[PDB]
């Protein structure tokens, strides 16, 4: 019986925190234009493409 | 040191070796449950808790 | 691996202790950053409403905001409209966003000046010292297109063009306005916004060293007036013979 | 023998706890309007001009 | 009757501070015990305007911050309380930890050993701060450690993912770092009632050694009026700093807004944590260093079990005096070398200077303490 | 301008000339030969030191 | 272990004597040890003339401090005249309980 | 562990006298000048040469950070 | 959030975008509608068993 209860509560605030879905799966292709490094406020570090 | 020198607490020691291993034992695979700890969840598969 | 020349220290009205700053720098500086700097610099945490009583009167500033009117947003069946402006409103940006500084500006997007004083080793005399500088490059050394020579700049190559001369301004008094005086009154401008605090601080560090020189010469006599019991005893030891 | 002052103080207003009391509370309040005065003054003479109000009088009364 | 002795509440506080043997000479280094309690009671009062004004996202954070300093009606005045109280609360805790070893304080096991725990306790609790305003310095400190516990041999790799909530640094890193600074405070307040339990068992040590039960005295009125006098003292200090010269103590590189891109040209951290940076710089490779820094608190611990002497105490002991102010002097020399670059020349002293910390602890006390027994013969 | 006037006012003690004779003698073989090495920041970086080191005790006072 | 270097050893005690401190407050060796539950036993078995002495060379020597203080010169503790009151009931507790544990090896 | 309880103590007697029968400062700047001599005295034999390397480190170290890049 | 115009929307969030924020909401407004259960019931029995002469 208390397994689950605490099973829950490891992943509440965690496991990809909900708003982490966007950008990982994204389906953008390259905002930044050739030859430039342009950064992304996503995977909390600034993404570039 | 000299006043733990012994044969008695060698004894003592190879006498509850069953104690600390079971202690130990319990404490490392419950520290695998309480933690999530997939790493060592997956050594037996037959705790599919992972949803 | 190039070395750094460190700004010297001058003898500021407001420099220590217990003095002020006054007010008439202030208020001739403004004026300097009005007609010179602004048209690419930001002040967006400085509003209109914060010089009610330290440079100007209520009016006299309250007039400097019909001089520009501010793009507004959604109103009724024709938002985007201009509205006059009034006492709350903030100093307005130049550009629709940052990213357009590096188009015009040759990719250098412009520091902003509400936090340059303390965001500098140096202080309020690594920009004054900034301004006199520019100087010639020596035998040498090769610059790109749009690039100046300053000694004081660690990349000794600054894009910005010195835009401080003589008569570049006329001062509303008529003091002579010269290069070494616009340049001191920029300085003293900015400081202040850097803290609006400066000024009500150094009077709440006078008015308590002397509650503290009241109240701790008389705790100490009450202490002093317990420990004299225990601290004026005598003893024996005669034992039996 | 001779007057000292403490030795009328002690006796007026000092015994039981009572006017040890009163004179507290009504000690400091003829205390506080007096330094308050003495302290702002300093202020303004040490370095008198630079502030506003020393100025402001070029926009006065027309 | 008497009413504090036969009441069932009263009779508590009165076998605790009112009415307890204490001894006769206790001198003011005795005092800082005190100041600590004052010093933990003003950060929990102040802390609470900086979150009930505080906004938790992560667009803000930059802003958040220089907003509140003008903007809110006596915001200046607290904003620096909170951050020049936390540089008092690491001095009063250096000078406390460092007298009880001159005297011989840690012959209590019960109170020496749950001491060291509040000593990990705190440092966490600053760190995480020091990572709230967000601006250039709290970003590059943040990348540098949460890296650097990816090392860990099976465990390293699955850790930085939980504690960021995401890849990295986002919009989650207020809601935990401010859900765990937050939360650290009050587990400090718990072993501290326990910290002191085991100590009204046995009363306070006093600076010569011997035991003395033929002079008590009681603890009012005579260290209820030398406390008092302390804690004055020490207001006056903390006052002098925020009204004359606040910004004394910390770095002019944390205002530069908040931008992932900039390049902060020097990084190094405030000025209490400068002694643990030497350390995890000095050695080469990834594993080994984080060894080297947990070592230090984890040494306090085989403390009374190294101990070799007749006396207790280095009041009587002229050749052991010597050391102590060794080590001390010691660690004035990886305050300064940790906050400057490698260098050609800071190499060779910067890790000359740190196994000493560990030889003369590990190596040298015992044994002169032995010499001193044999030439005065027991 | 009243810095302009101060400014070789407060070239004039010796402390600053040594350095000024020591760039020249650096200058002069930086531009003989396209084969040097030496760019004269350095030599320049002491001659601005010392001369504004001095003009700061002074300028104030000669302003307005 | 050495004979010809016994002066020697004698001058670095008499030195290392006077550099520690505790015979300008009256104090004898003896009574500066560290009381755990071996040094409380032979405590207790001393007779009533040498237990009373100890607790006043142990109380007027802990109110010089309390001062600041320190005894006129012509009151120091000599170096030999100090005698070793408490050894001789210490050795004896000691070799009682080396004997009571080898006994439980056995 | 009140007071009645601690210790049996012998034949010895004290003197105590009342603090409104005396004075605080019997002698301030005659016995306190003398005395802060024979304490810092006695004591600073041991404590000021450990303080003395660190400065001798520091002005060999900054000494050469500065001519390793200005020759 | 304490905005006086970000306030209501907060909640709206919290019960659609969090993992089992939808669970841990109705905990907190259910798990007093019963607090004040227990309440009624504590005091009335000390209303019949002579408790108050503590
Ligand atoms: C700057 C860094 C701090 C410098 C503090 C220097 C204080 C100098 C004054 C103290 C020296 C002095 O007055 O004389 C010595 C004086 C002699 O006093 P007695 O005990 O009566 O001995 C009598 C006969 N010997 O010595 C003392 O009082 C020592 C007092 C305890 C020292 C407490 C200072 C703490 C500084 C050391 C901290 C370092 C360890 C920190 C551990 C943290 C581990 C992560
Ligand atoms: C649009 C032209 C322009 C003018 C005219 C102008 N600024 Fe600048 N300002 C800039 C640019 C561009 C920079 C630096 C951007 C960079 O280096 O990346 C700058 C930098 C600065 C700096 C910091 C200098 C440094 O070294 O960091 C200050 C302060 C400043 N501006 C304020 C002013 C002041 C004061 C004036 C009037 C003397 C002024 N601006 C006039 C565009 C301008
Ligand atoms: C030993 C106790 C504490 C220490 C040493 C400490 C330390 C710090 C430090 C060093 C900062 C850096 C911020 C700056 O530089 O201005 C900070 C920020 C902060 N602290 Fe603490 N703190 C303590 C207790 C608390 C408590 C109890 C709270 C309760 C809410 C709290 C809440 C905050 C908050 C909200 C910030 C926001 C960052 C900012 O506003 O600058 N702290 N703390
Ligand atoms: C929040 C942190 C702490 C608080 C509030 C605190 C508080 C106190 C207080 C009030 C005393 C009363 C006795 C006295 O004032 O001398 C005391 C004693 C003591 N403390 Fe702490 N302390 C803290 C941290 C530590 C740490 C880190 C240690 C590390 C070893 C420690 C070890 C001791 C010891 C050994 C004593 C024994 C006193 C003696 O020698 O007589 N404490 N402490």
């Amino acid at each position: 019986a208390a397994k689950n209860a605490v099973s829950q509560f490891v992943s509440s605030m965690s496991a990809s925190a909900d708003v982490l879905a966007m950008s990982k799966i994204e389906i953008k292709l390259s905002d930044i234009p050739e030859g430039k490094n342009m950064a992304f406020k996503w995977r909390g570090k600034p993404l570039f493409v | 040191l000299s006043r733990f020198l012994g044969p008695r607490y060698r004894e003592l020691a190879r006498n509850w070796i069953p104690t600390a291993s079971m202690w130990g034992a319990v404490g490392a695979v419950g520290l695998v449950w309480a933690t999530d700890w997939r790493l060592i969840l997956d050594w037996v598969p037959y705790i599919n808790g992972k949803f | 691996t190039d070395l750094e020349l460190h700004a010297p220290s001058y003898p500021w009205s407001h420099r220590g202790l217990l003095s002020s700053l006054d007010h008439t720098s202030i208020r001739r500086g403004f004026q300097v950053y009005k007609q010179v700097c602004s048209s690419c610099h930001s002040m967006d945490y400085v509003a209109y409403r914060h010089l009610v009583g330290v440079c100007y009167t209520e009016e006299e500033a309250k007039a400097l905001a019909e001089e520009v009117e501010v793009q507004d947003g959604p109103n009724e069946d024709g938002e985007m409209f201009m509205r006059p402006g009034k006492l709350s409103d903030y100093f307005p940006k130049p550009y629709p966003n940052p990213e357009a500084a590096r188009a015009a500006n040759n990719g250098a997007l412009p520091p902003d000046l509400s936090y340059i004083v303390r965001a500098r080793h140096g202080g309020e005399d690594y920009v004054f010292s900034l301004l006199t500088g520019y100087c010639e490059p020596p035998t040498g050394v090769s610059l790109r297109e749009g690039l100046y020579f300053n000694p004081y700049f660690p990349g000794q190559a600054i894009a910005m063009a010195p835009p401080i001369y003589n008569e570049v301004l006329e001062f509303d008094d008529g003091t002579p306005a010269t290069m070494s005086q616009v340049a001191k009154d920029v300085c003293t401008f900015l400081r202040w916004a850097s803290e609006p605090e400066h000024d009500h601080r150094k009077r709440m560090g006078l008015k308590m060293l002397m509650m503290m020189g009241l109240l701790l010469p008389l705790v100490y006599a009450m202490k002093r007036h317990k420990w004299s019991v225990l601290k004026s005893r005598k003893l024996a030891y005669r034992p039996p013979k | 023998a001779a007057p000292t002052l403490t030795a009328r103080l002690y006796s007026l207003l000092f015994r039981r706890t009572s006017t040890f009391a009163l004179t507290i509370a009504v000690g400091a309040l003829f205390f506080e309007r007096a330094f308050d005065q003495g302290a702002d003054a300093i202020y303004e003479h040490i370095n008198q001009g630079k502030l506003w109000k020393h100025i402001k009088h070029k926009y006065e009364n027309k | 009757t008497n009413i504090r002795k036969s009441h069932p509440l009263m009779k508590i506080i009165n076998n605790a501070f009112i009415d307890l043997p204490a001894p006769s000479n206790i001198s003011s280094w005795w005092n800082f015990g005190s100041l600590l309690g004052i010093c933990l009671i003003l950060q929990i009062l102040t802390g609470l305007f900086l979150a009930m004004h505080y906004t938790s996202d992560t667009t803000t954070a930059f802003s958040s911050v220089t907003h509140i300093c003008r903007d809110v009606n006596y915001g200046w005045v607290i904003r620096y309380l909170h951050a020049n109280g936390a540089s008092m609360f690491f001095i009063c805790l250096f000078i406390h930890v460092g007298r009880g070893l001159y005297y011989g304080s840690y012959m209590f096991l019960e109170t020496w050993n749950i001491g060291v725990v509040l000593l990990f306790t705190v440092m966490a609790t600053a760190f995480m701060g020091y990572v709230l305003p967000w601006g250039q310095m709290s970003f590059w400190g943040a990348t540098v450690i949460t890296n650097l516990l990816s090392a860990i041999p099976y465990i390293g790799t699955d850790l930085v993912e939980w504690i960021w909530g995401g890849f990295s640094v986002d919009k989650a890193t207020l809601t935990r770092f401010f859900a765990f600074h937050f939360i650290l405070p009050f587990i400090i307040t718990a072993l501290a009632a326990v910290h002191l339990l085991f100590l009204h068992e046995t009363g306070s040590n006093n600076p010569t050694g011997i035991s003395s039960d033929m002079d008590k005295i009681p603890f009012h009125p005579y260290y209820t009026i030398k406390d008092i006098l302390g804690a004055l003292f020490m207001m006056l200090i903390l006052l002098i700093l925020v009204l004359f010269s606040p910004d004394l103590l910390g770095d002019p590189d944390n205002y530069t807004p908040a931008n992932p891109l900039n390049t902060p040209p020097h990084i190094k951290p405030e000025w209490y944590f400068l002694f643990a940076y030497a350390i995890l710089r000095s050695i080469p490779n990834k594993l080994g260093g984080v060894l080297a820094l947990v070592a230090s608190i984890l040494i306090l611990i085989l403390m009374p079990m190294l101990h070799t002497s007749k006396q207790r105490s280095m009041m009587f002991r002229p050749l052991s005096q010597c050391l102590f102010w060794m080590l001390v002097a010691d660690l004035i020399t990886l305050t300064w070398i940790g906050g400057q670059p490698v260098e050609h020349p800071f190499i060779i002293i910067g890790q000359l200077a740190s196994i000493l910390y560990f030889l003369i602890i590990l190596v040298l006390m015992p044994i002169t303490s032995i010499i001193e027994n044999n030439l005065l013969k027991w | 301008d009243p810095l302009t006037t101060v400014r070789e006012q407060c070239e004039q003690i010796e402390k600053c000339i040594k350095a000024r004779e020591r760039l020249e003698l650096c200058d002069q073989r930086v531009s003989s030969r396209s084969q040097t090495e030496e760019d004269c920041t350095e030599e320049l970086f002491d001659f601005l030191h010392a001369r504004d080191h001095c003009v700061a005790h002074k300028l104030f006072n000669s302003l307005k | 272990a050495v004979a010809a270097s016994s002066k020697w050893l004698e001058g670095i005690r008499k030195w290392y004597y006077n550099a520690a401190g505790f015979n300008k407050l009256g104090l004898m060796r003896d009574d500066t040890i560290y009381e755990d539950d071996d040094v409380k036993e032979a405590i207790r078995r001393l007779p009533e003339n040498l237990y009373n002495d100890r607790v006043f060379r142990i109380k007027r020597a802990l109110d010089l401090t309390m001062r600041q203080q320190i005894l006129p010169k012509e009151q120091w503790t000599k170096y030999e005249e100090d005698k070793f009151y408490l050894e001789p009931y210490l050795k004896e507790v000691i070799r009682e309980r080396k004997e009571r544990e080898e006994w439980a090896k056995k | 562990r009140e007071f009645g309880h601690l210790t049996r103590m012998r034949h010895v007697i004290t003197y105590s006298l009342s603090p409104f029968e005396q004075r605080a400062f019997p002698h301030y700047f005659t016995k306190g000048i003398p005395n802060v001599l024979r304490r810092t005295r006695a004591c600073i034999l041991r404590v000021a040469p450990p303080f003395v390397v660190f400065y001798l480190v520091y002005t060999w170290g900054t000494q050469e950070f500065e001519k390793s890049k200005r020759k």
